[PDB]
């Protein structure tokens, strides 16, 4: 169980960036996953989530149509794509991970998480 | 991590089996063995009483 | 589905039986959990499904609740407790992180 990311720092407003996350040391295929960000001095706003297979992909409405999240289970990675960035996205990303082992051929309730990344600061 | 000084070739890889070599006809009648779990502590011991 | 959390902030001596509550504006009925967030570091689940704690948590933490009202308390405070307690329900896939509560030493 080890979670790291890639592609942090600073981005110009309204740009584009290929944010990344990688995971290792656990049964990846059977667990769901999510994006959450800790903007300075406020809450852990929920960016997105992906169910184990990858067919079901969800967003909030500050997140809908602006970003593209994707899983690649064969090399154990979590891609993320930025479009139409605002100043309010200045935060730090932990790619979080679900505790419930759903089969690869199923889909359903995510929501309980046990491990997070290291925290990638992104400002824009 | 915690292993004595490895002599010869060695690696930091995550092993899967730990082995203990014991003397000729020797027996651990005189001690216990301690494990750790993600859900508590476990210990192995043997007695007739 | 929106959360409220109290007390928003608090400073207490090291050893007090601190108590914290969450609200969900709907009858969640069990689906709520709490986390410990170290400022400047990573969070960590404390208790889930209201009443039942994760295997890597001492029984010094506890909490319960059913309906809209929920709680998460500690039997005693310890010097490593300078962090932020968060809660979050999983009744709706559109989820809502909680209002957040902070604890300080005195
Ligand atoms: C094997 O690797 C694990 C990580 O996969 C190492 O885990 C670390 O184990 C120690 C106890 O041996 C933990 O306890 C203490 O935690 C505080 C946390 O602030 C730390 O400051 C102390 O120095 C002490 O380590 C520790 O939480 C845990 N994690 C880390 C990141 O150190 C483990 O030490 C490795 N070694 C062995 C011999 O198993
Ligand atoms: C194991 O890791 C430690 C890290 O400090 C390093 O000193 C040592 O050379 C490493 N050995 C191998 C075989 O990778
Ligand atoms: C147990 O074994 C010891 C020798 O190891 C023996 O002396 C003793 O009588 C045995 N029985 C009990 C009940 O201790």
């Amino acid at each position: 169980v080890q979670l790291v990311e890639s592609g942090g720092g600073l981005v110009q407003p309204g740009g584009s960036l290929r944010l990344s996350c990688a995971a290792s040391g656990f049964t990846f295929s059977s667990y769901a996953m999510s994006w959450v960000r800790q903007a300075p001095g406020k809450g852990l706003e929920w960016v997105s989530a992906i169910i184990g297979s990858g067919s079901n992909t969800y967003y909030a409405d500050s997140v809908k149509g602006r970003f593209t999240i994707s899983r690649d289970n064969a090399k154990n990675t979590l891609y993320l794509q930025m479009n139409s960035l605002r100043a309010e996205d200045t935060a730090v990303y932990y790619c979080a991970k679900d505790t419930t082992p759903r089969p690869l051929y199923s889909s359903g309730w995510y929501g309980s998480f046990d491990y997070w990344g290291q925290g990638t600061p992104v400002s824009v | 991590t915690g292993r004595g000084a490895c002599k010869g070739f060695y690696s930091n890889a995550s092993s899967d089996v730990i082995r203990y070599n014991i003397n000729f006809e020797e027996n651990l009648r005189r001690g216990t063995i301690l494990f750790k779990t993600s859900y508590g502590a476990v210990v192995f011991y043997c007695t007739n009483n | 589905i929106q959360m409220t959390q109290s007390p928003s902030s608090l400073s207490a001596s090291v050893g007090d039986r601190v108590t914290i509550t969450c609200q969900a504006s709907q009858d969640i009925t069990t689906y709520l959990n709490w986390y410990q967030q170290k400022p400047g570091k990573a969070p960590k689940l404390l208790i889930y499904d209201a009443s039942n704690l994760e295997t890597g948590v001492p029984s010094r933490f506890s909490g319960s609740g059913s309906g809209t009202d929920f709680t998460l308390t500690i039997s005693s405070l310890q010097p490593e407790d300078i962090a932020t307690y968060y809660c979050q329900q999983y009744d709706n896939l559109f989820l809502t992180f909680g209002g957040g509560t902070k604890v300080e030493i005195k």
